[PDB]
């Protein structure tokens, strides 16, 4: 399970029809400690008239990212690999219509 | 089946903030949007805003400015509306509704939540009997001097429901509300049967039962 | 914000007679992807709005066929072929095409049922209330139509003024009648100075006025 | 530089106005060896009429991800941390108009 | 300044695929879209497709079906159009154009690229002199029996350009092209000056210079 | 696909005279966000199209004010107030509103300049060509207008038929004339059987026909 690891460390959010804002996710026990996550500005999307269109949806596009967590806790030299979901931006989708 | 239950009525002082909850059941909470709509006394309906419980994405009415905050908790299937810097004009019934893309509007609604914006002190009611002094009789309960609205008046713990009239409350010169709940009954039953009104004023945590006797 | 204008603002319809309500929006309710989000709701006092018609003309599950919807662009109409007692309430049109969603002023529907004379009752103040130092005399006018009724309080034959309040119920969904309560408020002292307390009622359904009274000192 | 590491290992792409397809990026010297990357289906976005609108742009939303690379090469027990850019999805944006 | 240079003319057999290049300069390659437009002989213009060099995002004309592939190389500022399963009907001049959102259309254009779809063998020309047998004289060059088009005929290595006429090629019964480039000159210059035509047939890598003498 | 229809298909205009070209699209060229992507191009033979007007009415940098654009929705017009020699070519309208982008058929503009008689020249076959076993005799008709010219080949006074090809240049951008080349192709054997090779020209600019000839056996 253990390996040797060497350390070797666009206005879209505003211009999108599904705009978003970045939110600070900070964890001192994690590397990267700070992760900037996208949160969709509206439920709907922006139409050709520049207004919010309720019949389209701004949805966050999420991806699995690899993070290091101190193991055991508060140990600066020992870590565990973790997979977390982060929102990197938002997209505009036509909604799903539900019936039974 | 599909059901929306809101939190009980509240009294808030001007400048304070109110938080109304809306508990959903009978469907997958995350799959439907929750809208909030209000109604000031004897006025029309007014759309306040919307939440997508799946992602927490919202859209508000600009009229309320940055005073309304709508949120949803996936784990408790509950949506909440938070209205800050309360004005006398914010006195209203607040509703939650789930919308859908087939119908395109709000099908299922919460029962409503009354929010009274007042610097006035909360007071529980005083329940007095209304007994007479020919073959149909009336008896009732005077639910007097309470603040704020509402009260619930049942008869014989919900048994007696036919022929009951709980009158809309009238704000006396006191600044306190007064009301009467009445019921018509056969005169023959005056002896053979017992008539009790059950009064509940939730804001002041007041439950009173009065035996109506002539 | 889209402005929704309803005409008429109120309506009094005989059960069995048709009814029509107009809704006009300040801008077209046709959406970019082709649907028209105009809907009709019925609200009974102190109850949430109930969906009647969605997307101009679709009736919601459980809504009787007497309800029908039509229109396009900015002008819409809700028609009721035969008005029934259960139809009492306030009708709203609503648009969900444009944010923020908007509703009309509402149209009140009153059921023009036949005259119904009130049953009149009088209640003396309770002994517990009197300990409080106030006397409230109550007069009940039960299940009558129309709403216009006249309640007069007499204390030892002298007509009273400005010491009584009224409260009317919402029109009933089943029998289409109203009920009224008149409360005369006196001090314990004033109450104990007089004997006869009478409640006098005038209504379209009564051939002459109806008096209900008591003598303080029976009860 | 070296730490101990413990191993602890939605139709949006079609419904978006800026749809995309996933492409296989495989590197045997890397962990994760396989990374599925989004490539925008059109230059433009899909309008209300279901047609491609040239006056809007489908743009890929990219994020920095942490990957392990074998160091020295072909060594299964020793790695180096690397930061690479991956496209997780596409968004629809109004274009930038250029002039001087 | 802003400039688009395309690759030289080609001859392709039916069923083969052609790849035309478009080298850009004078601007930031990545900031502007590159469109491809073709023109069959004596026919109108036809839009083939588009590439966004920043992301490689493309859009094509459905008429060509899945036969057209457009690509761009950021490092060499070059865009390419690849047309597969070539038909006789695909014989045309292919253009590249950079579009923009201010103008909304293609401002800057490449010079063009002629693609002849033929099962016919490539042949270099035969350059023969045209000398006479009163005070203005004409002399020229017969550029005969070459395949495919085009040829470039200059005079005295580009020196002489005034009064030159290089005639549109005529496809003889051979299946080979024939053409003449002529020039008018003062009769006085016949002796004092030297007249040479420079013929270049790039498809067959043929450069010929013929001295026109009477 | 949007269909762009241009009227007229061809035009012959006297320099100084106005010109007008119509463009009609099968669907409106107005975009969702408000712009109209209709443009005008001029193409000179064997040259890339040059931008004249963009977005209906905007003239491109460097385009003289004689060019003007107008129209809306589906019908557009390009006007030239004064036609100049440099204006020769094919004019195209184009829409960039809807994918796939489309162009009109094109309108050819010919400059109706005054008659210009041709200068006629004849070239005997070269000695290198003769080694090849073929003889090509060339006749040049230089800088003439209109294009309609008649070239006749006579070999020892006998009129020739079906053994010669013609090639006309594109109308010149500066002097608005044409040039034609006629090539008579004979076998080395036929060529060596006759003496006089003549080229006879008929054109509007000539009062009578012009003959240019040579005798095989001077050259």
């Amino acid at each position: 399970r253990t390996v040797m690891v060497n350390l070797n460390i666009s206005d879209y959010y505003n211009r999108s029809t599904s705009p978003w804002n970045l939110h600070r996710n900070e964890d001192p026990e994690r590397y990267p400690s700070v992760i900037w996550e996208a949160k969709c500005r509206h439920l709907g999307c922006i139409n050709a008239d520049g207004n919010v269109d309720y019949h389209m949806n701004s949805v966050p596009i999420q991806q699995e990212i690899l993070v290091l967590r101190r193991e055991p806790p508060h140990c600066p030299n020992s870590f565990r690999l973790e997979k977390i979901l982060v929102s990197v931006g938002c997209t505009c989708v036509t909604p799903i219509v539900h019936h039974v | 089946q599909v059901q929306l239950v809101q939190s009980g009525a509240e009294v808030k002082k001007p400048g304070s903030s109110v938080k109304v909850s809306c508990k959903a059941s009978g469907y997958s909470f995350t799959d439907y949007h929750i809208h909030w709509v209000r109604q000031a006394p004897g006025q029309g309906l007014e759309w306040m805003g919307v939440i997508n419980p799946m992602y927490g994405t919202t859209d508000y009415n600009q009229r309320f400015k940055g005073r309304v905050t709508i949120t949803a908790d996936e784990s408790t299937s509950t949506a909440y509306m938070e209205l800050s810097s309360l004005r006398s004009e914010d006195t209203a019934v607040y509703y939650c509704a789930r919308y859908d893309y087939f119908t395109g509007t709000g099908v299922y609604w919460g029962q409503g939540t009354l929010v009274t914006v007042s610097s006035a002190s909360t007071k529980g009611p005083s329940v007095f009997p209304l007994a007479p002094c020919e073959s149909t009789a009336a008896l009732g309960c005077l639910v007097k001097d309470y603040f704020p609205e509402p009260v619930t008046v049942s008869w014989n713990s919900g048994a007696l429901t036919s022929g009951v009239h709980t009158f809309p409350a009238v704000l006396q010169s006191s600044g306190l509300y007064s009301l009467s709940s009445v019921v018509t009954v056969p005169s023959s039953s005056l002896g053979t049967k017992t008539y009790t009104c059950n009064v509940d004023h939730k804001p002041s945590n007041t439950k009173v039962d009065k035996r109506v006797e002539s | 914000d889209i402005v929704m204008t309803q005409t008429p603002l109120s309506l009094s319809v005989t059960p069995g007679q048709p009814a029509s309500i107009s809704c006009r929006s300040s801008r077209s309710l046709v959406h970019s992807r082709g649907n028209t989000y105009l809907h009709w709701y019925l609200q009974k006092p102190g109850q949430s709005p109930q969906l009647l018609i969605y997307k101009v003309s679709n009736r919601f599950i459980g809504v009787p066929d007497r309800f029908s919807g039509s229109g396009s662009g900015t002008d819409f109409t809700l028609k009721i072929s035969r008005v029934e007692a259960e139809d009492v309430g306030v009708y709203y049109c609503s648009q969900s095409t444009h944010l923020p969603f908007t509703f009309g002023q509402g149209t009140k529907l009153e059921i023009k049922r036949t005259v119904a004379a009130p049953s009149v009752f009088i209640f003396p103040p309770s002994d517990e209330q009197l300990k409080s130092g106030t006397a409230s005399v109550v007069c009940l006018l039960n299940n009558f139509y129309p709403r216009e009724a006249k309640v007069q309080w007499k204390v030892d034959n002298a007509l009273q003024s400005g010491n009584s309040q009224e409260s009317v119920t919402e029109q009933d969904s089943k029998d289409s009648t109203y009920s009224l309560s008149s409360t005369l408020t006196l001090s314990k002292a004033d109450y104990e100075k007089h004997k006869v307390y009478a409640c006098e009622v005038t209504h379209q359904g009564l051939s002459s006025p109806v008096t209900k009274s008591f003598n303080r000192g029976e009860c």
